């Protein structure tokens, strides 16, 4: 147990025992980039792997060598936090060792001059934070893991739709992780074919030629031997008895004087055993079965060496004839069988327009790149260069691997490039499965499947990078001078730099982390993706590769993937999944010995898990753990079914591991319907986070680790005592033990304080703990934006009646009471940075200055004197947040507008007001202001007023931490003094400063003295470089686009709370729109006068299934059951034993749970404290598939006063009369999704237009107008409407004169249209007419 | 022609200064008033697409 835990418990239900308890959720996205950037001293993938596999570069033959030495990372430059604020990105310099060698001309290899340049700068490469994250501009970043098919080799079918013949084909792949792709593929004719990546199809055998294979040699390789043999005269043969296998008799078949087979009988298994028991090797045959056997080498008259027969030829009577009188005594021939083994390069060969090698690569040559004359050196290089080179072909280790596994190899790793044997051996496998014997793999397997994550991703681009520069390095040292330019000249920066700022600023896979949400963060974070590079498209791919796969278990969550245009293209990873060593994907196991369930975990892939038997997440055993049925469900090869007692290998580790976290946060998921699981874990992601955050009543057990994992809480790096708590930090003061011995120490947490996430919501840390508490080792200090202590509160509980109440919950609609909007509990704090550009017009440059061309002296008073609002300063739409002016001249106004300034006597200023203020509609606090400056540019008045607070701020900061250390670590020399030299009250008279010339008797601890010294100092000149890097950092201009000469961002806090037209939604995937916000006047109430929150309709419930949401719903009543009882025997003030005694009663609970209980705890101060944060309600865990059962529900609502049927009275808060019927009322868990209606909500009358073609535009975040489509213009055709249709297509949109004469009858009162022609048409007229084409328009 | 050298400056002095040369460094390198390079360092660029 825990010392948050102590504070409150969550009652659990279920009963399977937990073998194994969820790890770290943010393994994969760490570990993949912990591997990226990283020193291995070997092959192994990082920067060094992918330095070692383009280097060293050497010149074209001029012996002049680039080779890389060793790599080093620099510190950032900004940290996190300051890269944040800014806008750069967090980032290292990567700082690379190059040699350059010269050898000496007509070598034996040696160095005239090697000159190595220190440590030349390529690119800067982003970090990943301690959460998993990436900043790029400002802003936090995930990169998802990628989902492909894995590299190696696969054989498909694609039976039935080719050809509609049946006969299905069968075609083999070869996909490298780099290089080209090398296809095999048959033929409704069974002609081998083969196709380099998606290219023109070639004859197979026209490859093996390019090997340097003869004809001779291909058949030799494919087919077997059948010797025939001319002894004495007239045509023996040997015959391997097994060769006539599914195969008539031609003939009489008869040795060794005795006959085994007549003409028209069938060879079976007895004629095959007779002739081997009796062993007949050879036997004679008649001189015409040779008239359709193939000969298999070449023949050729020995006198007059001309050829007799080449090699592949079918023979004839009358070749045999010519071939035997040259005196040849055997011939070889095939062995061909239309069954068992096929003859199938036979016929490759037959269609093969090639005879020799060069012949081959010329066709192949030819075939990559066609039309242009193909030369010996240009075939043999390319060819060479495709699947051959080190350079451009790599499977690397998992291509290798899975490559020589499904080719049946011994091997589990070899050579990056394939060869002969490996093409070969493809071939053959491919032959083989044509054969009858092996199978095709599919596409969807998981083990066919493997994931890449960011570091693997990241290398392949710097990889791009690296070879970029190589070109550029080969190019140079083509001419060069010797000693003049050296490893710096060359390699540039921006290549790499960008190769690197091009991946992580764009691209699918690279996006903002979507944190809205600490569920939204952990569950991005891990991710799944089969789109991007690699990868397919979802035009492409269609239902196979989306749905769900057996293999999916344990690894994929069946039920979270998002409902769009890309279903199962994302999926999400399972809970307790890891990535493979090879980067396939497996789960953990329980091995299953003998007859017992033992404990040690073991971890298969999906390849791996195949062959064995798995038992069930769900099954009784007892005692040892022995199964308690005799036969029991479990799933074996893709499927389940019923197994013996004692068959199963292996039982699943947990009830939740099927599932991913989102899934494991919805209660009583095992009633909910798949699609509505499934929508309701989607959803759950969009929760905005509260004012408060809350807790969920009716829980899983999950959302505590959901909580800490996630980065958004402030978790104790050391266990020990607070110091202090503030709600800017908290200081706590470590034990001993975890302690080390120099420096002595505390551990300061500085807490995240108001600011902008992602998603313009507020992230904002609160105190956990208290002054001067006890604080476990990994225990919650602090608590972020939507997690209550350490647990994950993704919204908030409240009390919901299923009931229709005057149609307004009609469709999913909510109606909700006025207490809630009152209590500010669905009440959200949005942050938004908005800002102000100070550019260069060729007119002039633009001010920030507070003088502003026609505003009144309310509009410039919320600005200081340099034009800036104050902090804190409540704003709303219209606002000015910054004044800024730019020029323009000369209005060159007209004749009226003359008159008028001569009467008026108005100077028309030459500035224009650009001032950046608060958009429409919008309303809140500001709570902070930046000034980014050009480097050399003046600071403004208002910038250096900001300067000096930031300076003032960072001096007070700063100075905190050496005060609190340094006491920190003299109250520890203190404690080390006063042992062995101990004087009370005599050292603490003395100044403190002179306290380092005490010593102490011979010992270590003279010695901790020393260590504590030596740190004491190192702190006291840290602390100075400290400040003055801060000054620096605080003062220097930060870099800024062309043009722009300064910058000023105003940051915004507004609070909405919540009004009709938001997006509510449980965790079941009931969505809802909130309809009205009705008075508690007339609520629904029951006969203790409590009102109910939410209205709900019983009429969503029976039609989309999820059962669910009433049983948590039930449960959840139940819980709350438990917290008032408890809330007045607190208000009663009964005692310690009364309470106790109620709450053990409660977390007990009937029979067999596993959650166990008190008095091991403090019998007074410590359980009063649990039943305080108790009387809320009683937070319950509903494990997954393992969660509470009806009986345990309505067991758990007799303790708690309330009826078992979860229904009771209620009375209309209107007519005060009963209603009719019991209802149902509860406690749900609700979630504000952030699609509130202040965002969604758009009109426009007369906006800004487009210029290439006018029509309506947004150009101010003035929102264009709706788009009339084909489809409504239907609608618009079915009624007889012309007008509203005309209007619709010319004068309100697309008419340049329509809209303006409409505008003003509009505002005369006049409604009509003088529509004219639309602006689309008109310009297409001048496309059409643009080219050849004349287009007119006639008559009259 | 200027164009070209300004980028030759940049090419030694980019991981000689160990990030990139300030705005105005290659200024004082360059002969002429050296505020320039930002006017030239604007025109120089090629107009996108509109079509990107
Ligand atoms: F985890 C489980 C639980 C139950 C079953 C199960 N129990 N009984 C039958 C099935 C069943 C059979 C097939 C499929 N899908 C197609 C996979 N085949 C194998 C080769 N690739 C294509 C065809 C499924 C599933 F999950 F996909 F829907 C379930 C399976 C896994």
């Amino acid at each position: 147990y825990s010392y948050t835990e102590k504070k409150r418990i969550r009652k659990d239900f279920g009963k399977r025992p937990q073998v194994l308890d969820v790890p770290y959720l943010l393994s994969i996205q760490l570990d993949s980039f912990q591997k990226f950037i990283e020193q291995d001293p070997e092959g192994q993938y990082g920067l060094e792997a992918a330095f070692r596999s383009v280097f060293p570069i050497q010149s074209y033959s001029g012996n002049s060598e680039l080779q890389y030495v060793s790599y080093r990372l620099g510190e950032p430059v900004f940290d996190v936090q300051e890269c944040q604020i800014r806008g750069v990105t967090y980032s290292a310099p990567l700082r690379v060792k190059l040699r350059l060698v010269i050898y000496e001309r007509e070598a034996p290899e040696g160095t005239v001059k090697d000159i190595k340049e220190q440590e030349v700068y390529m690119g800067e490469i982003p970090l990943m934070t301690d959460n998993g994250t990436f900043v790029i501009n400002g802003t936090e970043r995930v990169i998802v893991s990628q989902l492909h098919r894995s590299p190696g080799v696969f054989f498909d079918s694609d039976k039935g739709k080719t050809h509609s013949s049946g006969k299905v084909l069968y075609n083999a792949r070869i996909i490298p992780y780099r290089g080209s792709w090398l296809d095999f593929e048959f033929d409704p004719k069974d002609n081998l074919f083969v196709r380099i990546d998606r290219r023109r199809k070639l004859p197979a055998t026209i490859i093996l030629r390019a090997l340097n294979y003869t004809t001779e040699q291909i058949l030799d390789l494919f087919f077997e031997k059948v010797i025939f043999e001319i002894r004495d005269n007239k045509l023996q043969m040997e015959l391997v008895p097994e060769r006539l296998r599914g195969e008539t008799a031609s003939f009489d078949i008869e040795a060794n004087g005795k006959v085994y087979v007549e003409k028209g009988r069938r060879i079976t298994a007895r004629h095959i055993r007779q002739l081997e028991k009796d062993d007949v090797k050879l036997i004679e045959v008649p001189v015409e079965y040779i008239a359709g056997k193939v000969v298999a080498k070449d023949y050729i008259d020995e006198s007059t060496g001309e050829l007799i027969c080449a090699a592949n030829m079918e023979l004839s009577l009358d070749l045999l004839a010519k071939l035997s009188q040259s005196g040849h005594k055997r011939i070889e021939t095939l062995f061909t069988n239309d069954l068992d083994h096929g003859p199938y390069i036979s016929e490759t060969l037959r269609v093969d327009p090639t005879n020799d090698r060069l012949s081959a690569l010329v066709e192949i040559y030819r075939m990559m790149r066609p039309g242009e004359p193909p030369t010996r050196e240009a075939a043999e290089s390319l060819f060479e260069n495709l699947f051959f080179s080190e350079d451009r072909y790599d499977l690397s280790a998992v291509g290798r691997m899975k490559f020589n596994r499904s080719l049946l190899r011994e091997e589990i790793e070899g050579s990056g490039i394939l060869s002969k044997d490996d093409i070969i051996d493809v071939m053959k496998k491919l032959i083989d499965i044509r054969n009858g014997k092996g199978e095709v793999d599919d596409i969807d397997h998981l083990g066919n499947r493997r994931i890449r994550s960011v570091g693997e991703m990241a290398e392949n681009q710097f990889r791009v990078g690296l070879v970029r520069v190589e070109r550029a390095v080969k190019e140079r040292l083509s001419l060069g001078d010797l000693d003049t330019l050296m490893p710096q000249d060359m390699i540039n920066a921006k290549p790499i730099s960008a190769a690197v700022k091009e991946f992580f600023g764009s691209s699918q896979l690279s996006q903002f982390m979507d944190q809205n949400n600490p569920l939204s963060e952990i569950t991005h974070k891990r991710r799944i993706s089969a789109l991007g590079p690699g990868g397919l498209t979802r035009e492409r791919a269609g239902f196979e590769v989306r749905d769900v796969h057996p293999t999916h278990y344990g690894r994929v969550c069946p039920i979270e993937t998002p409902e769009g245009p890309n279903i199962g293209l994302i999926n999400s990873l399972s809970v307790y999944a890891q990535t493979n060593e090879y980067g396939f994907l497996e789960t953990p196991y329980r091995k299953v010995t003998d007859g017992v369930v033992t404990d040690e975990i073991h971890y298969l892939s999906a390849i791996e898990e195949g062959n064995y038997v798995i038992a069930q997440a769900n099954s009784n055993l007892d005692e040892e753990g022995h199964f308690v049925e005799d036969l029991v469900t479990c799933r074996s090869k893709g499927e389940s079914s019923l197994f013996s007692r004692d068959q199963v290998d292996y039982m699943d580790v947990s009830t939740q591991q099927v599932v991913s976290v989102g899934a494991s946060l919805i209660p009583f998921l095992e009633h909910d319907d798949a699609n509505r699981a499934l929508m309701g874990a989607n959803m759950q992601r969009q929760a905005v986070p509260t004012l408060r955050a809350d807790k969920p009543l009716v829980g899983t057990g999950m959302e505590r680790a959901v909580a800490v994992d996630s980065g958004v809480t402030a978790v104790a790096k050391r266990g020990g005592v607070v110091q202090y708590v503030d709600a800017s930090r908290i200081v706590i003061k470590v034990n001993e033990d975890e302690m080390y011995p120099g420096e002595a120490g505390i551990d300061i947490y500085n807490l995240t304080k108001y600011t902008r996430s992602n998603q313009n919501t507020c992230i904002n840390q609160m105190p956990c703990v208290s002054l001067g508490e006890p604080v476990e080792r990994g225990d919650v200090l602090a608590d972020g934006p939507s997690t209550d202590l350490g647990e994950l509160a993704l919204g908030q509980n409240m009390r919901v009646a299923f009931m229709p109440w005057n149609g307004y919950n009609f469709e999913d609609s909510i109606l909700v009471s006025e207490r809630v909007v009152q209590e500010d509990r669905f009440t959200t704090i949005h942050i938004q940075e908005l800002a102000c550009v100070s550019r260069d017009t060729k007119l002039g440059p633009e001010e920030i200055t507070a003088d502003i061309p026609n505003v009144g002296e309310a509009a410039l008073s919320k600005l200081d004197e340099s034009g800036i609002v104050y902090i804190g300063a409540e704003v709303t739409g219209g606002d000015i947040l910054v004044g800024k002016v730019t020029p323009k001249g000369e209005t060159q106004l007209t004749p009226e507008e003359k008159l008028l300034r001569a009467i008026f006597g108005e100077k028309a200023s030459d500035v224009k007001d650009s001032s950046l203020r608060v958009p429409n509609g919008v309303s809140g606090t500001v709570i902070d202001v930046q000034v980014f400056t050009r480097d050399g540019v003046e600071k403004d008045k208002r910038a250096l007023e900001i300067e000096e607070m930031q300076l003032k701020q960072a001096k007070k900061d700063l100075s905190e931490e050496l005060q609190i250390l340094e006491a920190g670590l003299f109250s520890r020399i203190r404690a080390v003094l006063v042992a062995g030299g101990v004087e009370a009250e005599k050292l603490d008279k003395l100044p403190r400063d002179r306290w380092l010339e005490l010593g102490l008797t011979d010992e270590e601890k003279q010695n901790q003295l020393e260590q504590l010294a030596e740190q004491y100092d190192e702190l006291k000149h840290e602390f100075e470089k400290k400040l003055e890097a801060k000054r620096r950092k605080i003062t220097q201009g930060d870099d800024l686009a062309p043009g722009v000469l300064k910058i000023v961002k105003v940051y915004l806090a507004v609070k909405r709370r919540i009004q009709p037209g938001d997006k509510m939604a449980g965790r079941h995937g009931n969505k809802g729109v909130i309809s009205k916000i009705n008075p508690i006047e007339d609520m629904p109430y029951d006969e203790n006068g409590t009102p109910v929150d939410i209205v709900l309709n019983p009429l969503g419930v029976p039609s989309r299934m999820n059962i669910g949401q009433i049983l948590e719903t039930h449960l959840g009543m139940a819980a709350k059951g438990i917290g008032d009882k408890i809330n007045a025997m607190l208000k009663q003030q009964q005692e310690v034993a009364k309470l106790r005694e109620f709450i053990q009663r409660a977390y007990d609970l009937g029979a067999d749970v596993r959650q166990k209980v008190d008095l091991s705890t403090f019998s007074d101060e410590e359980v009063m404290r649990l039943a305080e944060n108790l009387r809320k309600g009683m937070p319950i865990a509903t494990p997954v598939f393992d969660g509470a059962k009806e009986a345990e529900i309505k067991e758990l609502l007799k303790l708690g006063d309330l009826p078992t049927s979860g229904q009771i009275r209620l009375y209309d808060g209107r007519t005060g009369e009963q209603f009719e019927r019991p209802v149902t009322v509860g406690y749900m868990y609700m979630l504000k999704l952030n699609h509130l209606v202040d965002d969604k909500m758009h009109a426009r009358s007369t906006g800004s237009y487009s210029l290439v073609t006018q029509q309506p535009l947004g150009g101010k975040a003035q929102f264009g107008g709706q788009r009339f489509g084909e489809m409504e213009v239907w609608a618009l055709e079915a009624y007889g409407a012309a007008y509203t249709l005309q209007e619709m297509l010319t004068v309100k949109s697309d008419d340049v004169n329509g809209r303006t004469k409409m505008y003003k009858n509009i505002v005369d009162g006049n409604h009509q249209m003088e529509p004219g022609m639309p602006e689309s048409f008109n310009v297409l007229l001048k496309e059409i007419r643009s080219l050849g084409i004349n287009i007119e328009l006639e008559d009259e | 022609e200027t164009i070209n050298k300004l980028n030759r400056i940049s090419r030694q002095m980019l991981q000689e200064m160990g990030r990139e040369p300030t705005p105005e460094e290659l200024a004082e390198r360059m002969l002429m008033p050296e505020d320039k390079i930002r006017k030239v360092l604007k025109i120089a660029k090629e107009p996108i697409s509109m079509e990107t």
